[PDB]
């Protein structure tokens, strides 16, 4: 999807 | 009170871009305002100088800020590993929001993205901070690099970087 994480992308 | 005022200068494969001045909002998030203006200026001994902008995905944001892994899994804050998402007051309300990116609850560190959509999905799990005072033009051009999975085309650097207010 569209998420900003730090580590583990999500979808 | 001012807020304070900080600048990137971005390159492309080594070759000068443009600057993007950006506003934070100190009065609203001290805390996670003073983190970004410290990082921008290198005064802890570590900091964005150098530095590449990992993921970008046009319409939606660029993210950077991991300076020790360089890849999306580094970074640290000024206050130590992480700090706690001090308020949710602002919002991703459209283009040129200064947001932070985090693992979950509580885990704000260095790195940052700028959106360039509004991208209300993330209000509450996000904290904004700041946002694009001048150079919102070299931030669209810095998305033509981007693609759909965030890989980019060309590396994308913050060649120089300090705070002007």
């Amino acid at each position: 999807x569209l998420l900003v994480t730090t580590g583990l992308v999500l979808a | 009170m001012v807020n304070p005022t900080v600048f990137f200068d971005i390159a492309v494969d080594g070759e000068p871009l443009g600057r993007v001045s950006f506003e934070l909002f100190a009065d609203k998030v001290p805390k996670t305002a003073e983190n970004f203006r410290a990082l921008s200026t290198g005064e802890k001994g570590f900091g964005y100088k150098g530095s590449c902008f990992h993921r970008i995905i046009p319409g939606f944001m660029c993210q950077g800020g991991d300076f020790t892994r360089h890849n999306g899994t580094g970074g640290k804050s000024i206050y130590g590993e992480k700090f706690e998402d001090e308020n949710f007051i602002l919002k991703h309300t459209g283009p040129g929001i200064l947001s932070m990116a985090n693992a979950g609850p509580n885990t704000n560190g260095s790195q940052f993205f700028i959106c360039t959509a509004k991208t209300e999905w993330l209000d509450g799990k996000h904290v904004v901070f700041g946002k694009v005072k001048e150079g919102m033009n070299i931030v669209e051009a810095m998305e033509r690099f981007g693609s759909r999975n965030g890989k980019t085309s060309k590396k994308i650097t913050i060649a120089d970087c300090g705070q002007l207010e």
